[PDB]
RNA sequence: AAUAGAUCCGUAACUUCGGGAAAAGGAUUGGCUCUGAGGACAUUAAUGUUAACUCAGAACUGAAACGGACAAGGGGA
RNA sequence: AACCUGGUUGAUCUUGCCAGUAGUCAUAUGCUUGUCUCAAAGAUUAAGCCAUGCAAGUGAAAGUAUAUAUAUAUAUAUGUAGAAACUGCGAACGGCUCAUUAAAACAGUUAUAGUCUACUUGACAUUUAUAAGGAUAACUACGGAAAAGCUGUAGCUAAUACUUGCAUUAUCCUUUUGGAUAAGUAUUUGUUAGAAGGAAUUAUAACAAAGAAGUAACACGUAAAGUGUGUAUCAAUCGAGUUUCUGACCUAUCAGCUUUUGAUGUUAGGGUAUUGGCCUAACAUGGCUAUGACGGGUAACGGGGAAUUAGAGUUCGAUUCCGGAGAGGGAGCCUGA
RNA sequence: UUCAAAGAAUCAUUCUUUUUAAAAUCCGAUUUUGUUACUUUGAGUAAAUUAGAGUGUUCAAAGCAAACAGUUAAAGCAUUGUGUUUGAAUACUAUAGCAUGGAAUAACAAAAUUGAACAAGCU
RNA sequence: AAAAACCGUAAAUCCUAUCUUUUAAAGGAAGGAGAAGUCGUAACAAGGUUUCCGUAGGUGAACCUGCGGAAGGAUCAU
């Protein structure tokens, strides 16, 4: 009920029968959420259960889509500021970033990412925090100074 | 050989430049099936040797239970988490199902505690009739392709009935 | 091919070397050694153009053959070596000692050290790996991994190293009391005794260090060097004293002769 | 004489926008071991009686060749 | 130096452009040229073709030395040298050109806790010995063609070329001191514990299995014990590959593009020095887009930089240096870090 | 959506300093109290080139040097002689990134189809 | 060691489909310029029929006509 691939999951570095589930709390100043403590969830990739060290880069982004199975897209949208005329100008682009499972997002949430190592070929950025936040109409539209 | 002449993530074509260098390399796969104990060595850049195992019979099992590893013999590969022509044609890799000897774990248990460290753990009732059959599952996990030796564990417990129910509502 | 560059361009050479316009177009490349390329400098423009002993490469060839010249008390042939920040080098047969330090210009510039003291030399430890069998081994700022440190010193405390017998002598600390010098700021040359440390989490650490005539300035904690703590500089400063003064009155003082 | 059935793909000029069109042009179908999937009948989310021909990929195979006979457009400017 | 003048009219004031003006390290060219300093120079087009000659070799204490020559007391011991050749390193540096190149390259800013790293430096290692075995050049002797920076057999020798192989240490108990216990480095697999960093499945320690490549069968001679060469490992060195975040010219008479031929992602596995659809199998239908995707063009290598500037801005940047590319066009490969 | 008041110094002004509700922190008093843009300072800010320092290549284009007494010696210093002083700095290296002071101006959330804080008791 | 088969990288050539750049091209229809040429009066005055727009038709040409508009009209006005 916990697995359901062609496969078998593992969690690699938990430790079985010995003792005295694995979770690590990545550091940055963060706690990792109850739900990836008592979970049943297993991913190679998350950040607090996976072998993926967080180093490099953390942003603050615009969650635009969630149908995507364990992964969602991510908006970062900015001011260019244009020399010419002294002005600025909405500029954007969404960057993929793997999500996990121990964590629930809805289309039009903020969501704090850090970097990790490239995970797919134009994914390698992973879910921290989920800020809970309502959006109406489409999520593309609405501008967020993040 | 690796990472250009592909797609832009936005479905644009990247058009080619950079003709291919040689650090990407990228090797022609080896396929270690049963047989004598051949292997051939392929020098990586910086002058590292690497084992390619291009037909192995035999390598060390670990049982994790006990915390033990001894050597024996693969006999059979009966499945992979990878595509089905891989496993009917004989190959090994890191995540396959073998068969794994009963006798020299029998012997390492009437010899460490007998009947039939940190002992009296009650071991398995379907592991003890599966070394009763004498012919007990294996899953290997390191990388023949690139080690050159097919050292596996010994499958127990919730995952052992996972993939033996897939195995055998079953054919 | 594309392997390792082996030429360095004149005007390529590092600032602090000092290499002119029109007397060729090639810098010497140091070779591979203790320290780096741009923050060292070799024996060649060490001994032609700082000491001013020579004249020509094959002249400053010609001197290193014959034994007489030693850093940290060990005979070194390697035309393009890397001296490094700060050492102890000896040239036998005028039994003088130069040692090198920063200026307040942020030069590189031998030092007339005596002989006691060219027999002190400091290491600035860089990080501390423990191998097989719990021991322990420093690697500092001179390419020297030392090995059996005392079990106090850490990651930034530095050790006294006798470089006769290769061995750690007395750690010091980077306390608010604790001496140190400029290595590779945009504040180079400047001695201070540190005011307080500004840790910022997860990127590099810049600090705030007091100078001598009250002047607070900042700086990335990679680029420190413990000298000493708040009694005195462990080793004999320059002649400017490593107290930064400023470029306004320079002109004065130039001027008044 | 040349294919010509069926399935899948692809189909230009021109046009009265309806067509052109089976345009043109491709691939498969052979043989077998296979496998899997898509209705009516009953019990307090589930397990029993009973009636399709449509798809799919791995094999190997057989004299690198197959709508096997019959039957069945030659296209284009 | 934040500047204007002539031209529409019979005459006037405007808009408006043309012409005038000066700069160009921006090229060509006409005329002329007494000096000196200083010095651009086949980029524009044909990254078209090349006759010819050169442009990468190397031995000063230290690999091999009966080709040979010479000097010390007497066939004697040393030498000083040394053609050729074996061996080692380099030749992957440098120099040139800018075809290609439009989120590519580059630049600034990150990570590599996802990797490799020659020479050098510092530390340091594990499972016949008064010194072991072959394999061969140059060379002698016969030639071939017109020839290659061409070559066959017969015979020989070496070396730091190739190949085998000569202890010992740590820990526990009386407690300086006697016994006993044990012996694998990286690397890989399964089970536990676990000074720092920001987060380790870290360093490391323990158990059970494998486990290469070594720890000198080598050469020179400095204190009134030394060095070169070579070897397992760790760190820096000289770097390189991937890599985050931001930045680009014109074009909509390019609006929907990618996806069976990987497109977007998961799992599993191969492959790489390492992560990764880099590749393969199954699975899911996703991904980018008027904030301009996908296309097209550039007489586009990019950057700091150049001209011009009161400030704005405009144009250029093949070309001293940095990064990328290529060696008539693609593609493949050994060698070697 | 937090106003304002009081005190030292140049010329008649200007300039500086101190506090004035509420929540946790120190036994009458010790002290933090949204995010971002923006804005202030810094750290990494290759060299060449740019402006610029100092320096009389005959001046200059230059370049990064040179100067100082010395018909031949004086001092400085070393317990006989040993030259000395020096210079090659500075700003810039985006607009993106790191840290950072920040009252204003801007946006974002919290704000009653009910949402709180405190106190007592229960698990 | 020659040699063969297999996946794999893949030069080079050919089929179809598409994109990009010149031109041969018989010929056609234009435009612009030069030029004392021919015919007509179209507009400029109420240009002798006020001028102009859109649309439609006719005409050798400028032009003519109808429909509905405008004054940039020749009327700012019982």
């Amino acid at each position: 009920d916990v697995q359901h691939e062609r496969a078998y999951q593992k969690q690699e570095g938990a430790s079985f029968f010995n003792s005295k589930r694995y979770w690590k709390k990545v550091g940055l100043g963060f706690a990792t959420p109850k739900e990836a403590k008592e979970g049943v969830y297993v991913d190679k990739k998350c950040p607090f259960t996976g072998n993926v060290s967080i180093r490099g880069r953390i942003l603050k982004g615009m969650v635009i889509s969630n149908k995507m199975k364990r992964t969602i897209i991510i908006r970062r949208n900015y001011l260019h500021y244009v020399k010419k005329y002294n002005r600025f100008e909405k500029r954007h682009k969404n960057i993929p970033c793997h999500c996990s499972p121990c964590f629930d997002v809805k289309e039009g949430d903020i969501v704090t990412v850090g970097q990790c190592r490239p995970l797919s070929k134009t994914v390698r950025f992973n879910v921290l925090h989920v800020e809970k936040h309502q959006i109406f109409g489409s999520a593309r539209k609405q501008f967020v100074l993040f | 050989r690796d990472g250009r002449h592909k797609l832009r993530l936005t479905g644009g074509k990247k058009k080619i430049h950079k003709k291919k260098r040689k650090y990407e390399l990228g090797r022609p796969p080896s396929n270690t099936k049963l047989g004598s104990r051949q292997v051939h060595v392929v020098r990586g850049r910086g002058r590292n040797y690497k084992y390619r195992a291009i037909k192995l019979d035999s390598g060390s099992f670990s049982w994790p239970t006990f915390g033990i590893s001894k050597n024996t013999r693969i006999i059979d590969v009966v499945y992979n988490a990878s595509n089905n022509e891989l496993v009917r044609t004989k190959t090994l890799v890191k995540n396959c199902i073998v068969v794994i000897d009963s006798h020299p774990f029998t012997t390492w248990y009437e010899n460490t505690f007998g009947t039939t460290i940190g002992k009296s753990k009650n071991i398995d009732p379907l592991l003890l009739e599966q070394f009763k059959q004498g012919r007990v599952l294996a899953c290997i996990s390191s990388r023949p392709g690139q080690c050159g030796k097919a050292d596996g564990y010994i499958i127990e417990g919730d995952e052992l009935l996972f993939y033996k129910r897939k195995m055998d509502k079953r054919n | 091919g594309k392997g390792i560059k082996k030429h360095l361009k004149r005007v390529n050479a590092p600032s602090h070397w000092m290499l002119n316009k029109m007397g060729g177009q090639y810098a010497p490349k140091t070779s591979s050694g203790p320290h780096k390329l741009l923050e060292s400098i070799p024996l060649v423009i060490l001994l032609r153009n700082r000491l001013k002993y020579a004249l020509t490469f094959d002249e400053v060839k010609m001197i290193l053959i014959q034994k007489i010249v030693k850093v940290d008390n060990k005979v070194r042939t390697d035309c393009t070596f890397p001296v490094g920040l700060m050492d102890v080098i000896h040239i036998t047969k005028s039994n003088e000692y130069f040692r090198l330090l920063y200026d307040i210009k942020g030069r590189f510039v031998p030092h007339r050290i005596t002989n006691e003291e060219s027999k002190y030399k400091l290491c600035k430890v860089k990080k501390i790996l423990l191998r097989k069998g719990r021991l322990s081994i420093a690697v500092t700022h001179d390419g020297r991994s030392i090995p059996y440190i005392h079990p106090d010193v850490k990651v930034n405390d530095t050790v006294r190293l006798d470089l006769e017998t290769g061995k750690v002598l007395e750690h010091l600390k980077f306390q608010v009391g604790s001496l140190v010098m400029v290595t590779a700021g945009h504040s180079v040359g400047r001695v201070g005794v540190i005011s307080s440390i500004d840790k910022n989490m997860g990127t590099y650490d810049i600090i705030h260090v007091k100078d001598s005539r009250n002047k607070v300035f900042a700086t990335r904690l990679s680029n420190v060097f413990v000298i000493g703590d708040n009694t005195k500089p462990y080793i004999s400063l320059p002649r400017e004293k490593g107290i930064k003064l400023d470029i306004i009155e320079e002109r004065r003082n130039r001027l008044k002769a």
